[PDB]
């Protein structure tokens, strides 16, 4: 991009960069303003007598590299940007640092041929690296790799226990536990980002389903009391009033 | 040619699992032939404990089939199987192939739930029934098929 050959997609690019400030802050809005650019410049990847040229792999990383740099400069203003969604981070983050004090694998019905011994420390580890990049495909990415380790240990302890290659039933709750014990900031409007700001041709396939298991996930944790991780109400109570404790 | 989500649901130990394994994970592309066309399904595995029913909607959604599994030898299954099918049709597309499986018919001594029941459902309900053996591959592959050939 450097190039004195593609200035007039840099300057197509700048434009759009300013171009974005003048309207008020809209998420719904903003977000399929930037899709139709998106569409609009790789489109212009492809079509340009220039690129005639590239490989498909390099004009999905050039697709790639223009989410990047669009996203990056355009964080602030679209990342966490409303009342809301501070909101619900900071309640999703406050029940998980209470709940994931006292949790097991037995609440969430993970059965103990399942058990691994680092508690999928890896898969946690994988999840928490999501708030150190900007681009919703290296966010996607922290995401997909939590998942990938998780299906990999999860198939580990049934070729170990004698028993069925892990479904949904197992990876599922196995996911909502280690969200818990990972509890990455902001998860509600990481997942929201994603959601509306990754290249939308890219969210289908495997990636999508991965991606709805940890909105399923987020939706289960948001909405966990006594009942949904089968502890007796006054149990419940007593839990949550020693996590804040400590 | 056709792409096509296909959604499986059931509750835990109806054998879920051991069928798209025989089939073919909780995710799977797989690509069939009908009639000088083709299937690509996307199969969408669910979790099947009840704590999670809740969250089963964002699975189904936009699904243009989905197989509904329950365990033969398990009545329990049965009516869970039952409730995902009002369900499908209060909250799924109508234009969705239902299919009914009802799985480890090898099973003979152990075996809680008739044929005519399931199919008796299955008639007033719009979907229909088929027994299934993972264990056996009976109509595993079949089952799949069927859905593909009853794809509008
Ligand atoms: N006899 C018999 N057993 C089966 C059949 N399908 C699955 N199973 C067994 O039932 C148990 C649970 O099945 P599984 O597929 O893991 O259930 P899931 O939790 O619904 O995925 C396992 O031991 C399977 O080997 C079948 O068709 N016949």
């Amino acid at each position: 991009m450097r190039k004195p050959s593609a200035g007039d997609f840099v300057k197509s690019i700048k434009s759009f960069i300013v171009s974005f400030s003048n309207n008020a802050p809209d998420p719904e809005k903003d977000c399929a303003m930037v899709q139709e650019f998106f569409s609009k410049m790789e489109a212009a990847f492809r079509a340009h007598p220039l690129w005639s040229g590239c490989s498909e792999e390099e004009l999905d990383s050039a697709g790639d590299g223009l989410e990047k740099y669009v996203m990056t400069k355009l964080f602030t203003r679209v990342f966490a940007s409303n009342t809301e969604e501070v909101i619900a981070d900071e309640k999703l983050f406050q029940k998980m640092s209470l709940v994931q004090q006292f949790i097991s694998p037995e609440n969430l019905d993970i059965q103990p041929t399942f058990q691994n011994e680092s508690s999928w420390l890896l898969a946690q580890k994988e999840l928490q690296k999501i708030n150190m990049y900007k681009a919703p495909r290296d966010k996607l990415v922290c995401i997909l790799n939590c998942c990938k380790v998780i299906n990999n240990l999860l198939l580990n302890a049934s070729i170990a226990s004698n028993e069925n290659a892990p479904g949904a039933n197992e990876f599922l709750p196995v996911l909502i536990y280690v969200t818990i014990k990972a509890n990455p900031p902001q998860l509600h409007s990481n997942l929201l980002y994603i959601q509306r700001y990754r290249r939308e041709s890219k969210l289908v396939g495997e990636a999508a389903y991965f991606f709805t298991n940890i909105l399923s996930a987020e939706s289960f944790i948001s909405n966990i009391d006594a009942k949904s991780i089968s502890l007796d109400e006054a149990e419940f109570e007593k839990n949550m009033e020693s996590a804040r404790a400590r | 040619s056709i792409n096509a989500k296909l959604v499986l649901l059931g509750d835990v130990g109806a054998g879920k699992s051991s069928l798209v394994l025989r089939f073919v994970a909780a995710f799977f592309s797989q690509t069939l032939a009908v009639n000088d066309a083709t299937v690509k399904f996307e199969i969408w595995d669910t979790a099947g404990q009840e704590r999670y029913h809740s969250l089963a909607p964002m699975y189904y959604r936009g699904a243009a089939a989905a197989i509904i599994v329950f365990d033969v030898t398990n009545q329990a299954s049965f009516e869970r199987a039952k409730k995902w099918v009002q369900e499908l049709q209060a909250q799924g597309n109508p234009n969705m192939v239902m299919a009914l499986a009802g799985n480890k018919s090898d099973l003979l001594d152990a075996r809680k739930v008739t044929a005519e029941d399931a199919q008796t459902y299955a008639q007033e309900n719009g979907l229909f029934f088929m027994e299934t053996s993972a264990k056996t591959a009976t109509n595993v592959k079949e089952i799949f098929y069927e859905i593909a050939r009853r794809l509008p």
